């Protein structure tokens, strides 16, 4: 059947910046089928465009895309901050439907330095012959960030869990949770631990740790 | 008056069943064509199904062929669809959708539902673990004081987490859960003043609905591991 | 259906319409046709 | 109804055609007899 | 989906005006007729007004004639009343109803709303006033105790009484209450167990919301009135 | 216009009993326009019987009521306990709407005592300059009760605030509150206050009062 392609997968804005993105074709399709959506952090999406130039209800007067033949696009002018999502890019067939594969936009803001807090594993795990030792990373930007275990400066990279935030409307900053997990053994047959941040706001990663003391 | 709302799902072994449904409300149902769309959890869509409006015509794609069964009542007003030895990448979200033009097939989609997890594998049902987390110390006992509440080991999605059946919302990062040789392992956090706890006393609560687990769990604030 | 002037407007052409917007070439001329063919046929039994 | 010409395909066939599949044959013939005798009637008057 | 709500009402003095409204959602609003049904407190039934579907059509009692004014808009879905220069007897309760047959004007009634109050009286508005109440002693202190709550002097109607933000509801007798020299007094008795009382605190919820009052009072348990 | 007259106003009865309504008209009426509706408490009202003798969705087959001319009526054969409500028959004219006047059935059970607790005035109250000695009665059966207020056995009616309650689906009792409402001179010139229960079910008229005792 027909396919389609996008690009780019991933592109970021701020408020003031005018932004376009791509549908790509693989054959030559007429104008009147082909239709975007939009869809938001845990939204089932809602339809956008109509017939590649015409809007829909409740779309305000800064949208708009046009062309013919082979490529088409869509542009928006003044990008406010509430438009870092995903599009699609719907074409109609001999009797099947084809999408697109996902265009999202993210917002910038200002830089910072990651805040680290590192908990230590609770009783009742100890009781279970288990330990997990979480070091959250929370509000920081950009999303890029690499971090680090060290077990009496031993650089341990065995039994990491990491996870990533959506993008905050609140502040456009991300979060993010480490969590080294261990056994009851394991746990006692050292004493320092040591997870780190590494990113390119401080060329220093700064170092948050715990100790056995009364542990 | 227009929704559209769904019924099923959940776990089915590689073997199995399941019949969904879709409940349709405010418009004149027998009117349009109606039409299943998936979403892949690796962010990508995917059509499954339609149907005209009189029940007659369906339409299939060729990699899902003579598998899949879909079917209307008119004054039920409500639509069908049913499935029969199913596969592995079918782990996705499900959707609800009607055409835009009368008595049409196959032009844009208008008003969709808001979906139904569906996944197949080959793990077990279990129960989840909830501890409560707390600092070990700080310098100069600042007013910012960050606690936890860590899920781990269950299955399968989803599970809910609150905080005192909903009280706070703000200033709490909730995470995306990652699966780990089959088990769940999902974690939290909170940032408080220094001045509020312990002098108010929260408590983690998590809600296990596939599993009916509800386990309620406080901080305790660093209890040193002594023993004369 | 469409020969016997029942609801070819607000059941059959207008919502073609909406998708292929030239359709009336179609079905205007057919309404033309045929209704000539029915009078004649009318007009043969007067003769005979 | 059937016999004058009025809403007898989007409100009395077609939603008969939902159940019984084969309905059409005991309707479309009917057209095809009233109609002719009434033309028959109108030429009548004519020839008197 | 079929519904019908209102909007309006509350408090006129005698020689105003008060403009109504009904919600309509479900049917097809352009074939039916429409029309307003009032219910006096004294527990009799009485008929207003009525509307074909064109709006073209009115009709009217004779002992309300050129008075009250009725309206339709056909895109809006929505129903108006519009009223001027009121007397005192239409203290009472207002509905809106649709007729039974399509195209039709006075049948029957199959599908009503639920009501709105309107009262006009000559009287100012207040707040009300929370009074906890507590038993003086009991002969070998029995395990059935009593306690109540006393909502005395407001206006206008209504008031709301809970008991802990609702938690209770067992065991409750909520009273009509009683308009003496234009300020209502209502009352209210709870019995629990005694040895519920007092090792759990309750409190007497009151929300007024014709004055904005939000007084919430609990049960002292029968301090004395001595001073040394 | 026409106008209808119902009988009876007030009667009651027992789940096993076959009870029979009336509407009354005062004009020769055909059937094809006559309709029944059911109130319950504090719910707007529902269509009943379309046209005098066909039911309604929703209704079981308990339910008829029949005749012609003058005279019309609404059997029920074998009575629920949920059937204690008000009925409303209505008549449409030349151009006006006419309903009833109201038909109100209730459920029978066994006597019963009234249940007394009289409650002193709060502190609040006395600071305010006034005083009010609530006497509750509740959970009793039937209906109909008389209290009395004594004051050092003064046969005070002044001052009384008396409210009924709505028939209970629980136990098919009633509850009342009757009100002595003082001012803060007149509560400290006497001593005794007493609240009596006369009904049926006792020819004693039992006494809960308070006396002054640290008050």
């Amino acid at each position: 059947e027909i396919v389609l392609t996008q690009s780019p997968a991933l592109m970021a804005a701020s408020p003031g910046e005018k932004v376009t993105i791509t549908c790509s074709v693989s054959l030559s399709i007429s104008s009147s089928n082909l239709f975007w959506y939009q869809q938001k952090s845990e939204t089932s999406p809602k339809p956008w465009i109509y017939g590649t130039s015409k809007l829909a209800s409740g779309v305000p007067v800064r949208f708009s895309g046009s062309g013919s033949g082979t490529s088409y696009s869509l542009t928006i002018s003044s990008m406010e901050a509430e438009d870092a999502a995903t599009y699609y890019c719907q074409q109609w067939s001999s009797h099947s439907f084809t999408f697109g594969g996902g265009t999202k936009l993210e917002i910038k803001r200002a830089d910072a330095a990651p805040t680290v807090s590192i908990f230590p594993p609770s009783s009742e795990q100890l009781t279970s012959g288990g330990a997990s030792v979480v070091c959250f990373l929370n509000n920081f930007y950009p999303k890029d960030i690499n971090v680090k275990w060290k077990i009496d400066g031993s650089e341990r990279q065995n039994g990491v869990l990491n996870s990533w935030t959506d993008q905050d409307s609140k502040d456009s900053t991300y979060s993010m949770s480490s969590t080294l997990t261990l056994t009851k053994d394991e746990y006692e047959r050292h004493n320092s631990y040591t997870c780190e941040a590494t990113h390119k706001t401080s060329t220093s990663p700064i170092v948050k740790s715990f100790n056995r003391n009364e542990c | 008056e227009v929704q559209l709302v769904e019924s099923g799902g959940g776990l089915v072994k590689p073997g199995g069943s399941l019949k969904l449904s879709c409940a349709a409300s405010g418009f004149t149902f027998s009117n349009y064509a109606m039409s299943w769309v998936r979403q892949t959890p690796e962010k990508r869509l995917e059509w499954v199904a339609t149907i005209s409006n009189g029940g007659r015509y369906t339409y299939y794609p060729d990699s899902v062929k003579g598998r899949f069964t879909i079917s209307r009542d008119n004054a039920k007003n409500s639509l069908y669809l049913q499935m029969s030895s199913l596969r592995s990448e079918d782990t996705a979200m499900y959707y609800c959708a009607r055409h835009l033009y009368r008595y049409d097939v196959g032009g844009a989609l208008d008003y969709w539902g808001q979906g139904t997890s569906v996944t197949v594998s080959s793990a077990k049902t279990t129960a989840p673990s909830v501890y409560p987390l707390a600092p070990v110390c700080g310098d100069t006992t600042g007013s910012s004081v960050t606690l936890g509440c860590l899920v781990k080991g269950y299955f399968p999605e989803p599970v809910t987490l609150t905080w005192n059946s909903g009280s706070l919302s703000s200033g709490v990062h909730t995470f995306p859960a990652v699966l780990q040789s089959d088990l769940y392992t999902l974690s939290s956090s909170v940032t408080v003043t220094s001045s509020t706890w312990p002098s108010q006393s929260i408590t983690c609560n998590v809600a296990h609905p596939a599993s009916s687990t509800k386990v309620d769990k406080k901080i305790e604030p660093r209890g040193p591991t002594i023993k004369p | 259906q469409v020969m016997t002037l029942e609801s070819w407007s607000m059941g059959i052409v207008r919502p073609l319409m909406e998708v292929y917007p030239y359709a009336w070439v179609f079905f205007i001329p057919f309404i033309f046709v045929v209704t000539f063919v029915m009078i004649n046929l009318v007009v043969a039994i007067c003769v005979d």
